[PDB]
């Protein structure tokens, strides 16, 4: 077993057997940098970070990269779409993908309401079911 | 007996100044003299040195002569006073370089400089709460001082201006900066420049639709003068000194202040040097006189109380806010020290707006930078859905081919694309979609040749204002 | 068309002998006379003589040497330059290091460079030795805000800690002693702070930890006979006083004047002969239209090099990339030579740092242990 | 597997399935009290400590 979960000793103890990687200049990378008791994971990132998510996915698919820490939804969709891959670890860091605007942007509030409208209209999961989670390998 | 002198070429204000100082000596709490403004600056310096050699002047009084000589007149006497650290005062010194303590520390301005005029402008902003302010100030030392004072005051108010425009004096084709700032969301423009520069910038603005609705400019006293008033669009706000160019009132106030200063000095138990010739060393009592002048102040003068600041400049001085109504600077407000008073509510804006236009200018060209994330942003170099519906693969340029740097438009379609097109259909906002060349989200990284950590990537561009907002699978983080 | 202004009469004859050795007598731009201004007391007669010389032979380059390095005369030079559009040089003066903002047509072009360059030299020395500035001692002198901004920028860029910003006005000495300050970067004028130097010497600030470093505006600036202060040493050393000054601290004043004259002549040549023009400048000390215009010849000075000194001067008339000397006031009450700085390169004494720098080590304040170690398995690895 | 090691999730995550115990007023108990990121283990000690090593 490579990683049985967040408490897996391999996740806790870095080693050269696995190559943990994340996209360079990413929010997950900064979170790991600020994550206490895991500065070893930050060093593993610094010495093994992947320049992009696509290259990390390709390396994991053909076994260059032993593990790629990545957001649940996107990684799960990629694994389902391209198959030949699996995802481990539950949603140990629940978060959301939203919008970012300039400070005190008047339109952002409206956008927030629009976000709720999408949650009312299902447009997000509408596009999901349209072209995300049905053409699985 | 105290030997004092003044500089003025009117040849008639000398007698009234002598009468005023004699009356102040008789009432408040000593011989006085007057010097004509010599035409040549070197001649003026020679005359002031001769007068100091003959008479041990304790403090000089200087005002701009009626003939316009710009800043040439007060420099030699100010330098002479500062050579021996003699604390002297001026009357018409509206420039902030004299207020600086670098070289002209021995000069006390009875009137606030032009830079201080910017301060009430922020209060002017607080009058109408138009935070969308831009600066169009000439690249001058006084202009730079006014700009930095305004920047400090807005930083204290935590209201960042839209931008700043710098124009070298005497230069033409100033329309470049005017056009580069016209597209911004700011509707109110703050300007301060010389009379010729002011006239040039007003003509340039009137040349290309910069005086219409949503356009308004407030300027200092030096800008509202000469033919620039003729070239000034109607309704342009201006600020003027409460006392104006009234030499008699300033002379009386200075006489009272000098009487108070000498009354305080007479209590000191411990003289000017042996003139400009011979006694090269400065007087040890000069710094003491300057310190006691800083400690002392003038109260209830001809123009009201005149309380000098740490630099010897009158604080909370009143001003008149004028509006160019019917091509005249009609009385529309009074800046009483620090409080605005709308005496006449008949303000007509330059764009013919009777009401107060909002400082924000509506913008619809929403620029959206994005990052290529296949689940969210499908990008294909330059089709229908499963159900046959068309795919909204809009044109998106910005990727420099392989990150030799060939920016090429491509087709974009995905989750973020669907969300943004849904929004654009929702609140009817136009969009310009582009990608980012670095291909990274960004982070606070202390990059090479940098002092601190700077945000990079899409968030860095958004902070820099490259794009109006970021539409990407971005993780919410408080950083 | 060369004029020399000085305040030391004893340097008269040498000025007529050492001067021509590096002047038009040996310098090409003279092509087809040297003048000496004996007045060194008052500027009135001095300015009168300068105008007389300008009317007579239209001197191109004029240099004033200050015996006492008085800064009050520099505004007179700026006024004269603005009046006559005449390029001028000010050497051996405290205001030479002071970058006063001159008039637009003024061509003050002082010999001294910006004090910020001396400050960055001191900061380089610190980064070599001390990574945390304890106290920045500052008075109400002009440019104090600029000094604070520069030290803040330098410390933030190189990640150097701060402990105290002693903006001073007995009681002041007691307040200074109330702060745990070790490295004292003082930026104060000599005359005003001389009682402050005496008080600091008498306040116990001469301790091992308390180390003081002086600047150009202090007694460090100006070389030759020495800085009198309270000449070889000036103010008493607080047991490890440091200072920085220009390369003229040990160089001859007359030779520096000659070098400046040669630089001015070379710039005039590179302007006129390369442009094929003739000298047409402000030739009168009266009021005319031509007095409203002026320029700085620094655009014709980067093509000049001499005595391993760059001459690509700036708009404000200060040398970019200068040569400076860092010195120490040892226990012998004499100014030693710590080293030299040039082209961002330091030629110094042995740069070893084990509580080093000031010989009064902070070992008493911070305990130092002789940690003996042997090379072994990677738990202790030598490289 | 009850506990595969120090990194076992059961060691990390307290539960009523196991009864972790230590001797009351012991150096190990104080070390666990001062042990960061394991205050849950300290609560488990407080609610389930054994009065002696023999009884445990």
């Amino acid at each position: 077993e490579r990683i049985t979960g967040i408490n897996d000793p391999r996740l806790r103890n870095p080693s050269d057997k696995f190559i943990y990687a994340t996209v360079k200049q990413s929010s997950v990378d900064i979170y790991f940098r600020r994550q206490v008791c895991l500065s070893t994971m930050y060093r593993h990132m610094e010495k093994h970070n992947y320049e992009s998510a696509a290259e990390a996915i390709q390396a994991v698919r053909d076994n260059k990269l032993h593990a790629f820490i990545w957001d649940s939804a996107v990684l799960e969709f990629e694994a389902s779409q391209k198959c030949d891959l699996v995802t481990t670890g539950e949603l140990f860091f629940r978060s959301g993908f939203g919008i970012g605007m300039r400070k005190d942007s008047p339109w952002k509030q409206n956008v927030s309401l629009s976000i709720l409208k999408s949650h009312e209209n299902g447009f997000m999961e509408d596009l999901d079911k349209t072209w995300v989670r049905y053409q699985e390998c | 007996i105290v030997n004092i002198g003044a500089v003025l070429s009117t040849r008639k204000h000398e007698q009234m100044f002598r009468e005023a100082v004699n009356q102040a000596n008789k009432r408040h709490g000593l011989n006085a003299t007057s010097v004509t403004h010599k035409p040549n600056a070197i001649q003026m310096a020679l005359s002031v040195c001769e007068d100091l050699i003959s008479s041990q002047v304790y403090a000089i009084l200087v005002s701009h002569p009626p003939t316009p000589n710009d800043h040439f007149t007060p420099t030699p006497v100010s330098y002479t006073a500062g050579f021996y650290r003699i604390p002297v005062l001026g009357l018409t010194t509206r420039m902030s370089i004299y207020s600086d303590k670098s070289i002209h520390l021995s000069f006390l301005r009875t009137v606030p400089p032009y830079s201080h005029q910017s301060s009430v402008w922020f209060e002017m902003m607080r009058v109408y709460s138009w935070n969308h302010i831009i600066l169009l100030v000439s690249d001058d030392h006084e202009g730079r001082a006014a700009q930095k004072r305004l920047e400090t005051l807005l930083e204290e108010r935590e209201s960042k201006a839209e931008k700043v425009l710098q124009f070298d004096p005497g230069t033409k084709n100033v329309t470049a900066l005017l056009m580069e700032a016209k597209e911004l969301e700011a509707r109110v423009i703050i300007l301060s420049a010389s009379e010729d520069d002011a006239a040039t910038v007003y003509r340039a603005a009137a040349m290309l639709n910069m005086t219409g609705s949503g356009y308004v400019w407030l300027v200092g006293e030096r800008e509202i003068s000469g033919n620039a008033l003729r070239y000034a669009p109607d309704g342009i706000l201006g600020l003027q000194l409460i006392n104006g160019k009234n030499e008699s009132a300033h002379i009386s106030d200075a006489v009272g202040v000098v009487a108070q200063a000498v009354h305080e000095l007479l209590e000191k138990e411990n003289d000017p040097p042996r003139g400009c010739v011979g006694n090269t060393n400065i007087w040890k009592t000069g710094p003491l006189f300057k310190r006691v002048l800083m400690s002392s102040k003038y109260a209830d003068g001809v123009t009201g109380r005149v309380e000098f600041n740490e630099d010897g400049d009158r604080k909370f001085a009143n001003y008149s806010i004028m509006n160019l109504q019917n091509r005249k600077l009609v009385q529309v407000g009074i800046y009483n020290g620090t409080h605005v008073i709308p005496n006449d509510r008949k303000i007509i804006w330059p764009g013919g707006e009777t009401e107060k236009p909002r400082g924000y200018q509506m913008s619809t060209r929403l620029k959206i930078v994005t990052i290529h994330q296949e689940p969210f942003v499908y990008v294909k170099p330059t089709e229908f859905t499963v159900n046959g519906d068309p795919v909204k693969k809009v044109i998106c340029t910005g990727p420099n081919d392989t990150s030799p740097r060939h920016t090429v438009p491509q087709c974009c379609y995905g989750f973020c694309i669907d969300l943004l097109i849904k929004l654009a259909r929702t609140m009817n906002f136009t969009y310009e979609v582009h990608l980012v060349a670095d291909g990274k989200f960004g982070t606070q990284e202390r990059v090479n040749n940098s002092n601190k950590k700077e945000w990079n990537g899409m968030m860095g561009e958004l902070l820099s204002g490259q794009a109006d907002m970021i539409v990407a699978p971005l993780t919410i983080n408080n950083e | 068309n060369v004029a020399l202004v000085f305040s030391g009469p004893a340097y008269a004859a040498e000025a007529a002998r050492l001067g021509p050795a590096v002047a038009a007598a040996v310098r090409s731009p003279g092509l087809d006379p040297v003048a000496l201004v004996l007045n060194g007391s008052d500027p009135r007669s001095l300015v009168l003589q300068l105008c007389d010389l300008l009317s007579g032979l239209r001197v191109h380059g004029v240099v004033f040497e200050d015996d006492s390095r008085a800064p009050a005369v520099a505004p007179i030079l700026d006024f004269l330059s603005a009046q006559t559009s005449l390029p001028i040089v000010a050497v051996h003066g405290g205001a030479a290091l002071v970058l006063t903002p001159k008039e637009k047509g003024s061509t003050f072009l002082q010999l001294g460079s910006s004090t910020e360059q001396q400050l960055q030299v001191i900061f380089e020395v610190l980064e070599e030795y001390d990574w945390t500035s304890f106290v920045a001692v500052t008075t109400r002198a002009p440019g104090h805000r600029a000094f604070l901004s520069y030290i803040e920028v330098l410390t933030d860029g190189s990640l150097v800690g701060w402990e105290h910003r002693g903006a001073l006005t007995a009681v002041l000495s007691a307040q200074l002693r109330s702060v745990s300050a070790q490295i004292r970067l003082l930026f104060c004028a000599r005359e005003e702070a001389e009682p402050v130097f005496r008080a600091a010497e008498e306040a116990g600030l001469t301790g091992s930890g308390y180390v003081w470093f002086m600047v150009g505006p202090q007694l460090a600036g100006g070389g030759g006979s020495g800085a009198p202060g309270e000449l070889p040493g000036g103010a008493p050393l607080p047991a490890g006083l440091f200072a920085v000054r220009s390369a003229g601290w040990r160089d001859d004043l007359a030779r520096r004047v000659a070098a400046g004259v040669a630089v001015v002549a070379r710039g005039a040549q590179a302007l006129l002969r390369d442009y094929g023009f003739l000298p047409e400048l402000g030739h009168d000390c009266r009021a005319q239209n031509r007095t409203h215009r002026g320029e700085s010849l620094h655009r014709y000075f980067m093509n000049i090099t001499w005595d391993n000194r760059d001459y690509s001067f700036n708009e404000d008339g200060f040398l970019v990339n200068p040569s400076l000397v860092v010195i120490s006031l040892t226990r012998d009450r004499t100014w030693e030579v710590v080293g030299s700085w040039e082209q961002q390169t330091l030629r110094l004494k042995y740069p070893l740092w084990s509580r080093y720098g000031r010989f009064l080590q902070p070992v008493d304040d911070t305990q130092h242990l002789t940690v003996a170690t042997l090379e072994e398995r990677p738990f202790v690895i030598v490289e």
